[PDB]
RNA sequence: AGUAUGGGAGAGGAUGGUAGAAUUCCAGGUGUAGCGGUGAAAUGCGUAGAGAUCUGGAGGAAUACCGAUGGCGAAGGCAGCCAUCUGGCCUAAUACUGACGCUGAGGUACGAAAGCAUGGGGAGCAAACAGGAUUAGAUACCCUGGUAGUCCAUGCCGUAAACGAUGUCUACUAGCCGUUGGGGCCUUUGAGGCUUUAGUGGCGCAGCUAACGCGAUAAGUAGACCGCCUGGGGAGUACGGUC
């Protein structure tokens, strides 16, 4: 009942199986009621600074409408993926359907 | 021994005391000089003066591994930084680049208090 | 304006990743507040550093 | 290339004064109390606006 | 909290006439819906001092209207709260 | 005075998670004589090898830049990022209740730091304390270490130059110049100008004041209710009483 995005920073040895995880957390989503706004992969690119000394990672975006209890479960999951290497959850009001920068 | 073109030389500056460590990339040290090594023994280790001939003496040192050209890095606010540098120069090492890491906390841990001198 | 706008950001960013301040940039009381909230969630997803 | 290791030197301090790096140190060298810091913001900005007052008048 | 729904369902419950929100009724009921919501609230909160300063205004606010409408209406009163369950 | 619906700004409060800088320690590599500190010294520290630099790990506390004569809160106070729970305030025209108000003896709630009770934590700092220095003397200012405490959970204590040294509420009384959150109007080529509202600042007429000075945020002109004063010391003290 409220919207938000999602931002993963993933592994890049384990990039090569991240099209099941995001199906599988689609899937989840989709289970209570879902709502999938948008998905993105921005590409492999190189962090900053080492994150868990690793140079470079893979970058995913959701913005997604959801209950308070599969948001919940979806912080659960993503603190107990090993691949996921640092999360951001924020709240928005209202929607935002337009291709979004970074992604071209 | 080993003999290493490129160099690292830190000058570490302090109101105390100025101390000069030339190394070779990677961090392993070489040779090193202080104020109070070249006599100079006091309160006379602040002036810069010394940490011109710790130059000297340091140069003169990093000659044997034979080192043409170094970074330079200077930490903390001392006298005598500017003396290290020109010390360097004038012994004719080819400075790459110059650069200040001093650190700077972000709200850490609480210093001691002043000093009712 | 949000973080992912890199190139926005980094004009009001200095070169050792200081916020500039609203002096120089001449910028409003809110749009300096959502610049540098913008710049710290960008700096904690490791898009910009945080010093050098 | 060809620059002199003086004013290599010279542009290095003039680099280090805009940064304001030292400044941070000296600031470091000892604690001071929030008592104290109110009082010393609220003189410089007086100052600041009298002096802003006096040059636009 | 409470929703705009539930509102407009006490709102209903409680209008002496159409469009009215004003009334003394209307305004108890809203408040003593509001105090018993954040009830939940304060056991899972003890130490929030900030927000019960707000639920003591609503409590005063409450006991106010029903003062005011016990001494314009003896029989409006007792209706009130009897349906409500408000022991005075 | 209050209610419903739309919009807005905010370090307002409570719980949990998480990021980075720096300090201390521990372990590995380079390598040789000092390091540290002061007005000058000395205590202390270093060849079972320091200091310096790199690497890796542990832990505690606090949030650089933004940052502001800026913002929020009844007051005390509140600052990294994210989520959940939650209080107030500003803003437009309609709709609704119809004086439902102001103050407030008793009473009650909250209330910086220090201090107290149980359990935990303890990096840096540091009352007491040990030592080195200056001094006719040092019991202190300086320097080398260092305990309670500073931190977390659950209670108590109820005190500050808790200050604007200025109790709350209402109406009226020249002007000029700033700033924060909103509303409206005119230019135009998109940013400017004007007015209004709620806050927050700088000058200033009349008026007031012993003087300083205040001056639409009154200490001016008037009204409602409350607390408090009656030369200095003895004295916020003795006895009694409540906690």
């Amino acid at each position: 009942m409220r919207h938000y995005e999602i931002v993963l920073l993933v592994h890049p040895d384990q990039s090569d199986q991240v099209v099941g995880m995001v199906e599988r957390y689609i899937s989840q989503i989709k289970e209570a009621d879902g709502q999938i706004h948008r998905l993105e992969d921005w590409g492999r690119r190189q962090l900053a600074y080492p994150i868990n000394k690793i140079h470079k990672a893979h970058y995913i975006l959701m913005n997604v409408e959801c209950g308070q209890s599969t948001l919940d479960e979806l912080e659960e999951l993503f603190r107990y993926n090993d691949a996921i290497i640092r999360n951001l959850i924020i709240r928005r009001e209202h929607a935002i359907t337009e291709e979004s920068l970074l992604a071209k | 021994t080993r003999t290493v073109s490129e160099g690292v030389a830190h000058i570490h500056a302090s109101f105390n005391n100025t101390i000069v460590t030339i190394t070779d990339r990677q961090g392993n040290a070489l040779a090193w000089a202080t104020s109070g090594g070249q006599g100079f023994r006091g309160s006379r280790k602040s002036t810069p003066f010394a940490a011109q001939v710790a130059a000297e003496v340091a140069g003169k040192a990093a000659l044997d591994y034979g080192l043409k050209n170094l970074d330079v890095l200077v930490k903390g606010p001392g006298p005598g930084r500017e003396s290290a540098v020109r010390a360097l120069g004038a012994v004719g090492y080819k400075i790459n680049s110059i650069t200040d890491v001093t650190p700077i906390p972000h709200n850490g841990c609480r210093p001691p208090k002043k000093r009712r001198v | 304006i949000d973080y992912k706008d890199i190139d926005t950001l980094k004009q009001y960013i200095t070169e050792n990743g200081k916020i500039v301040p609203s002096r120089i940039t001449g910028t409003k009381a809110r749009y300096q507040r959502q610049l540098a909230l913008a710049i710290k969630q960008a700096r904690y997803l490791s898009l910009i550093p945080y010093t050098d | 290339e060809g620059e002199p290791v003086d004013v290599a030197i010279r542009r290095f301090k003039r680099s280090c004064e805009k940064a304001g790096v030292l400044a941070d140190v000296r600031k470091r060298e000892f604690y001071e109390k929030p008592t104290q810091e109110r009082k010393r913001k609220k003189a410089a900005a007086v100052k600041r606006y009298q002096k802003k007052l006096a040059r636009e008048s | 909290a409470l929703t705009n729904a539930d509102r407009a369902e006490i709102i209903a419950k409680f209008a002496r006439a159409e469009n009215d929100t004003g009334s003394p009724e209307v305004q108890v009921a809203l408040l003593t819906a509001q105090i018993n919501d954040l009830q939940g609230h304060f056991k899972a909160h003890k130490h929030d001092h900030h927000s019960r300063r707000g639920l003591i205004r609503m409590v005063n606010q409450r006991r106010k209207l029903l003062d005011y409408l016990n001494g314009k209406d003896h029989e409006r009163y007792t209706a009130l709260i009897g349906a409500l369950g408000l022991r005075r």
